RNA sequence: AAGCUUGAGUCUCGUAGAGGGGGGUAGAAUUCCAGGUGUAGCGGUGAAAUGCGUAGAGAUCUGGAGGAAUACCGGUGGCGAAGGCGGCCCCCUGGACGAAGACUGACGCUCAGGUGCGAAAGCGUGGGGAGCAAACAGGAUUAGAUACCCUGGUAGUCCACGCCGUAAACGAUGUCGACUUGGAGGUUGUGCCCUUGAGGCGUGGCUUCCGGAGCUAACGCGUUAAGUCGACCGCCUGGGGAGUACGGCCGCAAGGUUAAAACUCAAAUGAAUUGACGGGGGCCCGCACAAGCGGUGGAGCAUGUGGUUUAAUUCGAUGCAAC
């Protein structure tokens, strides 16, 4: 079954990074779009664009700065098998700050750092470096 | 391989023709195969080996 | 080289003796697709036709009987 | 609460297929029965013997009777969830796959227990019994030969409805779903473009090999992953003891299944590497064999050893490479 879309997206991204793909196309969602936007803001990717009315397709443009992939490690901590929820002060700092965590924050999906700044916890989706 | 002798044709030539026919048939080989019973598994293995050999 | 493909036929019939005899040897033994250069389904069809002929005693099982 | 199509389905045309189950039937060949011709052996092996044959076998021609399996096609061919399934033809029927399209709208995935299928052998009644063939017998072989080899030969192998429920049931890779540079192909379709010709454009499903990234302990696997993720299960936690005991559950029985403990050992393995070895393969070579010439070994004599003996038989040398 098509159980986790976000995880699938992440996997696709990883594959792209590995195989040096310029653009990665994948089925789209609102939460997915938000995640992509967050990633863009963080500076990992060039540009994202969603196209499709009945079948929405998210296209993601990847960066390869100085002959090497920017998104080095990208892995879910929260999972469909096991969901991880974290408190405000319990929020992780991925690779001593030099690297980030995608958190499902109740005041909009964002970075762990951003959540900390806000004063709000939630579900820690993915670990991005 | 039923073989008949033509007029204006030597015996040796006829023999040779017969031999060729036999070769074409593969009767001797068949007999060899059937001389002793082969387990299906063994036959399959042999076939696989032959296939492998074919690849060069 | 497959003749059947060149022809463009739906079914190989046991009626045509002249085509079927070209694809078996004198003793009464079927010639492979690897030698003739035939498509596999077509080969199968041909074999079936040959079998039918044998059943009807149109082309022999063995040339000595 | 309300909706969507891409997931998952069903409908239109097809596609091939050892997909099953049931019913018919074809050929060859073996065996046997009967007869005809025929005569000295046949059969077997490394060589033989047991066997068969002066009653006429084998050989061989004709007539049959049967039982089983389907040569050739046949191919890392195909189909199936697997186990498996190959003569042909019909009936019943499952599924797969595809092409254009139409519609349902998450109906999805896995699965504890549970249920069904499940090679072989075996077991059960009833059949059937040609070959083959456990067991069994004889012959050999052999130091012995309960074997390998030969001649024979019962159960079984074959069907009928049941039981069994194990296989190295093995892709030794759970099942499903997603993604990631490739090639050579093969297989199975299909749709366009003037098919201007077998063909061309590409472009979807299915299987095989090599191999990039990657991965791993390497070997290797490698868009059918053992790669990058997700789900879900199942199972492992040193070897042995032991997948055994005991108990349960199942079994007509054989046993199967679940599944220990004590004690015991410091290993148990896995891959690969250098070796050595092989009654493995390839290469070459030596008086190694062959072909030859003479010996020794038999005799006496010389000598040296050992063994026994002697008061002492100095001591060392011990396959070649001590005598
Ligand atoms: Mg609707
Ligand atoms: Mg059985
Ligand atoms: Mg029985
Ligand atoms: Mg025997
Ligand atoms: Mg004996
Ligand atoms: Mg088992
Ligand atoms: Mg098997
Ligand atoms: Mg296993
Ligand atoms: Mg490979
Ligand atoms: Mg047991
Ligand atoms: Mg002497």
């Amino acid at each position: 079954s098509m159980q986790d879309p976000i995880a699938d997206m992440l996997t696709r991204i990883r594959n792209g990074q590995a195989a040096n793909k310029a653009a990665v196309t994948m089925p789209s969602s609102k939460l997915k779009v938000a995640i992509a936007n967050v990633l863009k803001e963080e500076g990992f990717i060039e540009d994202f664009k969603v196209e499709g009315d009945t079948k929405p397709e998210l296209e993601l443009t990847l960066k390869y700065f100085q002959g090497k992939a920017v998104v080095e490690s990208i892995q879910r901590v929260s999972r469909p098998g096991l969901r991880i929820y974290k408190r405000k002060d319990e929020l992780p700092k991925v690779m001593a700050g030099l690297g980030i965590a995608v958190v499902s924050t109740s005041k909009g999906v964002m970075t762990d750092r951003a959540a900390r700044q806000a004063g709000l916890g939630g579900e820690i989706i993915c670990y991005v470096a | 391989p039923v073989i008949k002798v033509r007029e204006n044709e030597p015996f040796d030539v006829a023999l040779r023709r017969f031999k060729r026919s036999c070769e074409k048939a593969g009767v001797l080989a068949e007999v060899r195969r059937r001389e002793f019973y082969e387990k299906p598994t063994t036959e399959r293995k042999r076939a696989k080996a032959s296939a492998v050999k074919r690849h060069a | 080289f497959c003749r059947f493909t060149e022809e463009g036929v739906q079914e190989i019939d046991y009626k045509d003796i002249a085509t079927l005899k070209n694809y078996i040897t004198e003793s009464g033994k079927i010639v492979p697709s690897r030698i003739t250069g035939t498509r596999a389904k077509y080969q199968r069809q041909l074999a079936r036709a040959i079998k039918r002929a044998r059943y009807l005693s149109l082309l022999p099982y063995t040339d000595r009987h």
